[PDB]
């Protein structure tokens, strides 16, 4: 359970940091004009 | 396989107040009886007759003549397990 | 007129963007609105405020605002003097006269920009100097106003606190909880149930420490941002705009009254229940109690009596084990309230508590929220649907959750709206597309 | 079918005498019954302990009779349980607790009597209604 | 209300209706002005 | 740099389906709460929704077909609180109270929160106009009025909406019996909405379709004359706009194509708005409008109207709802 | 000493009070006195139920099972008279307090065999004369299990005893010979045996500790079908007050 | 005090109700500034002295 | 009534005088 708990706090941690950190990499620029 | 609350409708129980598995607001219907008589007479129960009510300790003389006006609305039949579980004497879950 | 900016009648202050004296006199104009109201609103709720009976029976919403902070009412909620509200309501409609005068002058007669009237106030959109200046005074602002919550509650008379020992009334909070590991917790507790996030405060001292706490972070952020220019990587990670910085607020805005309505649904310190009706739960709870202190004079066994289920009629156990009131009501055993506590032992509700030590005032207490439960009909007719006319009342409660959540929403789906044609009005194609260079004609195709 | 000087004709005391109600003095007794009882009393029954109804057969029953004007003028100022046994206004609005029940303190002789009014009344207008719950609804 | 301004509780029953008429002229101003 | 390969293709206008940073959260989040419904339809054991220890089963392998499947509602002894696997002492308690429903339901809402944020997240890098999530938003509303928002005011996600087809409808019949949403008018304006948008949509379609501009034979089908991303349209406006201003008069028609498909668009969003803020609020106990007894007569007799008929029917519902779960008279959880 | 506020969402609500190790005195009995029990907690570690074997008349056994009704199973604040009988022997005779909770556990193979964990109307008694209480003293007696349901309960067709239809209604004209056991809704009533066995005595505090062992039947759906033979055991904690 | 009390205050509206409706029509009235400039500045002094008035005097009555 | 008119009364006396409407 709590080797549970722990994989899943970790797995969702690093999904929130590509997200985070990914619209942080410069998204405006991202576009075609 | 019988219902035991439907057959004990045959007896007595389906006319007056069973002392010893009816629900305490039966008592509303009698002058005089609810809630201090009431809560004696169901605190106190079963009764092998009707008038083993009056023996209840600590009854003041009115309260005995009261309960006597009142025996002839009074009846006995045996303990039902079905209707004195669940504490359903003090609330046996209709309301209105 | 449409052809001058590009915007329609019905997207007429949109023309504002770029005059910040008209701009100017809009915001000054609609802040007297608001606070026109708080007054008029206030002169009305008094105008029909009975004292005899409670203020949840009389659909008011701002006077039981007052009172929190402690002006207007004694021991347990009681009313004694009516004057303080008056004065509440004068203040703000003499005042929204003032924003009002100001607001319209800047609109119609002042300078329709200010850039060139003065370079102080006087402000671009895309000077994140600027910008970050303006945040930076408000922010100050911020700070002081959280402050006078503080001084109203130190040193001039307190505020109203359901907990009071001896039952509720007006107290001064003398020793507010600075301890960061409380401040704090709550902002790092969970949401969900039996927790709370930060609508679990249930004391004064808390409310008056986290005040102080943002308090002093406001006015520090305020410094840092009139001293400071933004950095580089917020510089890259955001659209520097008016109408940006109007979605960042939406957004914002619109979480502000999410959490608002989560407040005045579940918290009963901060909206005493003495002037907002019972909480949900609480009504649902008192009716447990009610029922519990009605059968067990009559005899009943309140602890050993299984009900229909095989649960406890009166009395189960949570999934942690406390003991807690029986029923439906058994979704509602993480409520807490003063009339309530006194039976809660270590355990739980305290079978022998039950038995010996329950008050008249408790029973008074029970049946009435019982009877007053936040549940009623759009035209105020109290009660489950199925009922019948007879009692007018919808509490405070409804009223001010339901509005809140609608208002919250809306702003969200306006921090959707103006974030999204701020980033395309940015990259310049918020207009439609240019049919001489369509950026999928120029994309390869997925297949 | 009109609010006739025959339905506002209810007992007084217990000992035959009655009073004809005015219809202003009926509608003054529902006014007044809907701010001070009906929170607990709406439609006659009792939310707070359904075994007790204001039906005027079950005050016909009560120690003592509540069935005329006299005895619920009296239990508005000083109620009693159905035996009469243990007194409540601690728990029951009266004029006797208006200290700790608010809404009782602006009544006057005057309201007293029309509450008791429309209390005997009311089931004369809507019979079994009064005092029958949701069956009736 | 305090009775020395009894005067006035026939105006205050309208008052707080008062911002809503605001956003009511905007469009009594706009028709005005042929939109 | 590396880091920078990555988010050039988590953002690449390339890729068959769009990824982008809103959907490093969506695809996960959807891939679990699919899978574990999934599985949970076909496979779970009976749940206690109502906390009464009488478990209700809701799974094909437990006597259920497609109509009658659902994954049942996390406990009322659960109430708000937070359930996930590890707070449970076992997946055989886990299921016995509800868990896959909490599962669901919050990688859901998330999945389809950042799914509203991929629709603007691609139309930005299109070089699009940016308000198609503005659209999704009114069933993405309706979905948290029905999963979070109602079970926050209620006091438990045991009263959100099943997943499934039957249970859907037993949230619509209680909830009638407990709000009187059929008097609100906030759901009668998404019945204005949903009625007014199948109208429209019809209407739209059967105007464009009569005004199709004849490119084809009779042995081939009308829609080989359009050719995708031709210049030219494709029907003729004004032919429809002639035809329908004349079924009404002509300044009820629109002869504004964009006019006319903004009118589209607003017409069931609103409504629908409206009808996920009416569940919203009726979550909080302020419910459709109460008409019962309202008519009297000048003895005092009630005399009934629909309303009062709408009534009966409500009542049957309510005492039949959660038919143990109640030991005392008032409704209130 | 510990608040709600610091035991509420841990578990030890459902936990008895438990006796430091040493705790291995006497308590006295006074034959000139009238004693009680002011508190009595039980809680169950472990739950066996008795698995019905095929027809191999052999050695039916107490397999274990796994909770999944959580924290919920704990007997509290139970409270009665302690007799002291002539031959020197103690009584304890139940009457008031949480005696009673619903219990659901899960069998291998996924069945869930609901119980009501009860010691509803106990009467215990010890050996002949019992001049203390010992860390060898045992308690042992009878107690009645009533009916899972009360008599309002109905089953989700809508059948019941006290109330609901009589039938199977959703069946107008099939023959109900064959669900006169599903129509028909019985009230039952078993007896359940217990041994309460000291293990710890506070002879100053009068505080006792130790294990128990009882042994019920669990449900039958109000007749539908056979209960299981149910053996639960756990720890307890009494309180002797004159 | 109290006749005082009671004209300020009847003051106070009317100059309210007359501000109301003058202030917007003359800002937005062509060269009527001449005229409206110097009447509104102390229309708005006497407004705030009448509302300093009524309030001190609400004491006294 | 009277500040209900109040309102209108501004936009007629600012199209009487051909105000900055
Ligand atoms: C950037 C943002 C991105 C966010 C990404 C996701 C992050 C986590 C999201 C969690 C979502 C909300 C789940 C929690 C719901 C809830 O039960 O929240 C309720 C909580 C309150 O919790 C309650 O708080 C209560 C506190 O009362 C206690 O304390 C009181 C003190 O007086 C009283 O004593 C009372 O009796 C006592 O019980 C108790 O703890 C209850 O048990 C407990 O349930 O409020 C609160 O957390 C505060 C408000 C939370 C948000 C409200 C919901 C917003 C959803 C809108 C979505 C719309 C989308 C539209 C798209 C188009
Ligand atoms: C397009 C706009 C449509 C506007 C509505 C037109 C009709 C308005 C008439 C009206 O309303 O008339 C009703 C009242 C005035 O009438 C009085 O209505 C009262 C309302 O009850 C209130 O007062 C009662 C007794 O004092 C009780 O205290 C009760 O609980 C309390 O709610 C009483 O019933 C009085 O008897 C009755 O005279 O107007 C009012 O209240 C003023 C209400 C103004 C708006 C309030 C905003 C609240 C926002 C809630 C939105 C949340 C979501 C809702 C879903 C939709
Ligand atoms: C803080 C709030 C705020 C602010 C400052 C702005 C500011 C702006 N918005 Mg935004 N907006 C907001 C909130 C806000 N918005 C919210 C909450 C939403 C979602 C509902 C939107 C949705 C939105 C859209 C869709 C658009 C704007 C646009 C605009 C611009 C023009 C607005 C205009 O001319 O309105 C004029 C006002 C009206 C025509 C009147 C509206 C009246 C509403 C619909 C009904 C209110 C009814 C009331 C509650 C009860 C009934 C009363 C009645 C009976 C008398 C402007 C820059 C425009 C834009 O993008 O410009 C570039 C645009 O198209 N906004
Ligand atoms: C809260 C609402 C609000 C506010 C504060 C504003 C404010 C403003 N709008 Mg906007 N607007 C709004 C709602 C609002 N609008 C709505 C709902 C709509 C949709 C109908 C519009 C549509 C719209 C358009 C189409 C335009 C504006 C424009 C403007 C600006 C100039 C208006 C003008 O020229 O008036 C001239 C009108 C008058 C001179 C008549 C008198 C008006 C005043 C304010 C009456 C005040 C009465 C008050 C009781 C007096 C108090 C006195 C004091 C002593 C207490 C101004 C800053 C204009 C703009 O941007 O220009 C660049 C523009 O083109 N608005
Ligand atoms: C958050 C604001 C709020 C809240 C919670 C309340 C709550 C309350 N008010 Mg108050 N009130 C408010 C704002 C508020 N008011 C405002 C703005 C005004 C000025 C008009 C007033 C004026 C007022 C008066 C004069 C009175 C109250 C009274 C009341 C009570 C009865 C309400 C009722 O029956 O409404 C009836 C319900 C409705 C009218 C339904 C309205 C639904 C709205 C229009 C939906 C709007 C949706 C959305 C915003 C539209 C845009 C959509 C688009 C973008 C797509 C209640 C305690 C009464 C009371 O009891 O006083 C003692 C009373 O007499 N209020
Ligand atoms: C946010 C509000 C705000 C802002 C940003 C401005 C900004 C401006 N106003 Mg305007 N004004 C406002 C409100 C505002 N005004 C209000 C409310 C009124 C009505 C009373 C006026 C009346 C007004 C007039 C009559 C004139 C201006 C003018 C000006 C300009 C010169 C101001 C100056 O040099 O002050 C210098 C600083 C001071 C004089 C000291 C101010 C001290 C303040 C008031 C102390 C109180 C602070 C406290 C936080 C307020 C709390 C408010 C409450 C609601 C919370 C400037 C562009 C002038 C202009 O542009 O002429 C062409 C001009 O003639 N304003
Ligand atoms: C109204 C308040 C306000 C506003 C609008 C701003 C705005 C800004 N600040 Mg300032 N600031 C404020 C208050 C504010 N600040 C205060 C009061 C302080 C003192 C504590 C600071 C301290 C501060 C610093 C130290 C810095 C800024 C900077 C900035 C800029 C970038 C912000 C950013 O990237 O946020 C985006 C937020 C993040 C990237 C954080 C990561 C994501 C978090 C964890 C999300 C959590 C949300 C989630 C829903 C949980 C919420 C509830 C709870 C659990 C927390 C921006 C101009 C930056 C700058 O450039 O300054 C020159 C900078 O370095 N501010
Ligand atoms: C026996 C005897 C006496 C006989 C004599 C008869 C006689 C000669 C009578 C003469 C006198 C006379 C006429 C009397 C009539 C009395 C009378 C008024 C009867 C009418 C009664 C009645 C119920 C009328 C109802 C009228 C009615 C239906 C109004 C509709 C209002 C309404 C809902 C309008 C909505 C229209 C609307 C919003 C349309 C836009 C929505 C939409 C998606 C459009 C789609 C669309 C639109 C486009 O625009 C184009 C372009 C395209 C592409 C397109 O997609
Ligand atoms: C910009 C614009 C706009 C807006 C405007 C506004 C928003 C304004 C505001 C205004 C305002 C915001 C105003 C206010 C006012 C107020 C007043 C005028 C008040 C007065 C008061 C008084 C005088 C008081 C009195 C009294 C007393 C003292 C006591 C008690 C009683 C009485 C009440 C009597 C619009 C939209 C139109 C459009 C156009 C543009
Ligand atoms: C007063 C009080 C208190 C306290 C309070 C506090 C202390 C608070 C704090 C608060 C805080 C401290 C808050 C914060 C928040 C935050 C937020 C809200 C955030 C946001 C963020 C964002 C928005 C971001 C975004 C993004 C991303 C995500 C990525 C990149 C891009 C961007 C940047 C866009 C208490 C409870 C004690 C009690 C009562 C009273
Ligand atoms: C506080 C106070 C005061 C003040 C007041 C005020 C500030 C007022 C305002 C008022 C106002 C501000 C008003 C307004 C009004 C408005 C109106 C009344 C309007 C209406 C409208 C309409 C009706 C519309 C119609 C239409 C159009 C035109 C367009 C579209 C179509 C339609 C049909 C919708 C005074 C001084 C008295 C003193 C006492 C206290
Ligand atoms: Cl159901
Ligand atoms: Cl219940």
């Amino acid at each position: 359970m709590e080797t549970l708990k722990i994989t899943v706090y970790i797995v969702v941690t690093f999904f929130v940091l590509l997200f985070v950190f990914g619209f942080l990499s410069g998204d405006p620029a991202r576009n075609p004009k | 396989l019988v219902n035991v609350v439907d057959e004990k409708l045959g007896t007595a129980y389906g006319e007056k107040i069973d002392l010893n598995n009816t629900n305490i607001a039966a008592f509303i219907q009698y002058r005089g009886l609810y809630p201090t008589l009431a809560k004696l007479i169901v605190k106190n129960a079963p009764y092998e007759s009707v008038e083993d009510v009056l023996n209840i300790p600590g009854l003041t003389e009115r309260q005995k003549q009261i309960l006597r006006e009142n025996l002839e609305h009074f009846t006995v039949t045996e303990v039902e397990t079905a209707l004195v579980e669940g504490g359903d004497r003090y609330n046996n879950g209709l309301y209105k | 007129d449409q052809e001058s900016s590009g915007f329609a009648w019905w997207a007429g202050n949109a023309r504002l963007i770029n005059l910040s004296g008209k701009l100017l006199g809009a915001h000054v104009a609609h802040a007297g609105l608001i606070v026109f109201w708080a007054g008029a609103m206030t002169l009305f709720e008094l105008a029909h405020f009975i004292p005899e009976k409670p203020m949840y029976e009389q659909g008011l919403i701002l006077i039981p605002h007052i009172a929190t902070l402690g002006w207007g009412v004694g021991p347990g909620g009681e009313v004694v003097d009516t004057f303080p509200f008056f004065v509440v309501g004068v203040v703000h409609l003499i005042s929204s006269a003032v924003l009002g005068f100001g607001g319209v002058y800047h609109a119609i007669r002042g300078p329709e920009t200010l850039e060139e009237y003065s370079s102080f106030f006087g402000y671009d959109w895309k000077d994140k100097n600027k910008m970050t200046t303006i945040l930076g005074f408000h922010l100050i602002v911020l700070g002081i106003g959280a402050l006078l919550l503080v001084a109203k509650a130190m040193f001039f008379g307190g505020l109203y606190d359901t907990w009071a020992p001896g039952g509720g009334d007006v107290r001064v909070i003398t020793n507010p909880t600075l301890d960061p590991r409380v401040i704090f917790g709550y902002l790092l507790k969970s949401p969900f149930g039996g927790e709370g996030w930060i609508v679990s405060v249930n004391n004064l001292e808390d409310v008056v420490g986290g005040h102080i706490w943002i308090g002093l972070i406001c006015i520090a952020g305020g410094i840092w941002h009139i001293l400071t220019t933004p950095f580089g990587w917020a510089r890259r990670a955001f659209i520097w705009s008016g109408e940006a910085y109007l979605s960042y607020s939406l957004g914002a805005l619109s979480m502000m009254g999410f959490i608002a309505t989560c407040f005045v649904w579940f918290n009963n310190t901060v909206y005493p229940s003495e002037f907002y009706g019972p909480t949900g739960p609480e009504a649902s709870q008192a009716q447990a109690m009610t029922f519990l202190i009605r059968d067990q004079k009559l005899g009943a066994n309140v602890g050993s009596a299984q009900g229909p289920t095989g649960l406890g009629k009166y009395l189960m156990r949570s999934p942690t084990g406390e003991i807690i009131f029986g029923g439906e009501t058994m979704r509602f055993w993480d409520f807490r309230g003063p009339w309530l506590e006194p039976l809660r032992g270590p355990n739980g509700l305290d079978l022998n508590k039950i038995k010996n030590d329950i008050q008249p005032w408790q029973e008074r207490r029970a049946a009435e929220y019982m009877t007053h439960a936040p549940l009623g009909s759009l035209n105020s007719v109290g009660g489950v649907a199925t009922e019948i006319n007879s009692v007018n009342f919808v509490s405070p409660r409804s009223w001010l959750a339901t509005s809140h959540f609608v208002l919250a929403f809306f702003f969200l789906v306006g921090h959707l709206w103006h974030a999204g044609r701020a980033r395309a009005a940015a990259a310049g194609f918020e207009k439609g597309i240019d049919r001489e260079s369509e950026p999928v004609l120029s994309m390869p195709s997925l297949d | 079918a009109e609010l006739t000087p025959e339905v506002l004709t209810v007992p007084l005391n217990s000992e035959g005498k009655t009073i004809t109600l005015t219809e202003k003095q009926y509608l003054e007794g529902k006014r007044l019954f809907q701010y001070a009882c009906a929170s607990c009393h709406v439609g006659g029954i009792t939310k707070t302990n359904p075994s007790l109804d204001l039906r005027t057969e079950t005050l016909a029953l009560a120690t003592p009779p509540r069935d005329n004007i006299e005895g619920l003028v009296d239990y508005m100022k000083n109620p009693t349980t159905y035996d009469g046994e243990q007194e409540i206004a601690e728990v029951h609005p009266s004029l006797r607790s208006a200290d700790i029940f608010p809404k009782m303190r602006n009544l006057t002789e005057k309201d007293l009597v029309a509450i008791a009014g429309h209390i005997l009344v009311e089931p004369k207008i809507l019979g079994d209604k009064w005092g029958g719950g949701k069956v009736y609804y | 209300l305090p009775e020395a301004y009894a005067i006035f509780d026939p105006l205050v029953d309208v008052l707080p209706v008062i911002p809503v008429l605001f956003l009511a002229l905007a469009f009594v101003w706009q028709a005005a002005v042929g939109f | 740099n590396l880091w920078e390969r990555f988010c050039n293709w988590v953002t690449s206008t390339d890729n068959r389906l769009y990824v982008g940073w809103f959907g490093v959260i969506m695809i996960p989040t959807l891939l679990a709460a699919t899978i574990c419904f999934v599985i949970a339809f076909i496979a779970a054991p009976p749940v206690d929704i109502d906390g009464i220890r009488e478990p209700v089963s809701g799974s094909l392998l437990y006597g259920n077909n497609i109509i009658t499947g659902a994954v049942v509602p996390s406990s009322n002894a659960i109430g708000l609180h937070f359930y996930p696997i590890w707070e449970a002492a076992s997946l055989d308690e886990w299921l016995y109270n509800g868990g896959p429903y909490q599962l669901i339901i919050f990688h859901f809402l998330l999945g389809a929160s950042c799914y509203m944020g991929r629709q603007w997240e691609l139309s930005y890098r299109l070089g699009m106009r940016p308000w198609i999530c503005v659209a999704y938003s009114a069933p993405l509303a309706s979905a948290f009025a029905v999963f979070l928002i109602y079970p926050i005011g209620q006091g438990s996600f045991s009263d959100g909406m099943p997943l499934g087809i039957s249970g859907t409808f037993n949230f619509m019949i209680v909830f009638q019996a407990e709000h009187n949403i059929l008097m609100h008018p906030f759901h009668q304006l998404g019945v204005a909405g949903v009625f007014g948008g199948a109208l429209f949509c019809a209407m739209h379609g059967s105007l464009v379709t009569s005004s199709l501009i004849r490119e084809t034979t009779e042995t081939e089908s009308a829609n080989y004359g359009y050719k995708f991303g031709q210049e030219e349209e494709t029907y003729n406006i004004v032919a429809a706009h002639g035809y329908f201003g004349r079924l009404i008069f002509q300044y009820a028609s629109f002869n504004n194509s964009r006019s006319l498909h903004f009118f589209l668009a607003a017409w069931p969003v609103v409504g629908v708005w409206f009808t996920a803020l009416g569940i919203s609020t009726m979550a909080f106990n302020l419910n459709g409008f109460n008409f019962n007894h309202s008519v009297i007569d000048a003895k005092g007799n009630v005399i009934n109207t629909w309303a009062d008929i709408i009534n009966r029917a409500n009542l049957g519902m309510e005492v039949m709802h959660e038919r143990n779960a109640h030991n005392f008279p008032l409704d209130l959880a | 000493t510990l608040t709600y506020d610091d035991i509420v969402g841990t578990g030890l609500a459902n936990k008895c009070p438990t006796l430091d190790d040493t705790a291995r005195g006497a308590y006295p009995i006074d034959s000139s006195q009238t004693y009680r029990i002011a508190r009595l907690c039980l809680q169950p570690t472990t739950f066996l139920v008795k698995e019905e074997p095929k027809n191999k008349r052999q050695e039916a056994e107490f397999v274990p099972t796994k909770l999944v009704t959580r924290e919920t199973t704990s007997l509290d604040q139970i409270q009665g008279e302690l007799k002291v009988n002539s031959d020197g022997s103690l009584t304890f005779v139940e009457e008031d307090g949480i005696d009673f909770q619903p219990v659901t556990v899960q069998m291998a193979g996924g069945e869930r065999i609901p119980l009501l964990f009860t010691v509803k109307n106990l009467v215990a008694s010890t050996q002949p004369n019992v001049t203390s209480i010992t860390t060898s003293t045992d308690f042992k007696g009878e107690f009645n299990v009533p009916s899972y349901r009360t008599a309002n309960f109905l089953d989700p067709k809508g059948r019941g005893l006290a109330s609901g239809y009589d039938s199977a209604i959703a069946l107008p004209q099939a023959k109900e010979e064959e669900l006169a056991r599903a129509n028909v809704k019985r009230f039952s009533l078993t007896k359940g045996q217990i041994s309460l066995n000291v293990a710890k005595v506070d002879g100053r505090t009068g505080e006792i500790a130790g294990t128990f062992e009882s042994e019920q039947l669990s449900d039958d759906d109000m007749g539908a079908h056979e209960p299981h033979e149910v053996k639960i055991q756990g720890v307890f904690y009494a309180s002797i007050e004159p | 005090m109290t006749i005082l009390f009671q004209l300020a205050l009847a003051a106070l509206v009317i100059l309210s109700f007359v501000m109301v409706i003058g202030v917007p029509v003359a800002y937005a009235s062509p060269q009527d500034w001449d005229r409206s400039k110097q009447l509104i500045f102390l229309g708005s002094g006497l407004w705030i002295a009448l509302v300093l008035v009524v309030g001190v005097l609400n004491f006294f009555v | 009534a009277m500040i209900g008119i109040a309102g209108p009364m501004i936009i007629f006396l600012l199209a009487v005088r051909r105000g900055n409407l």
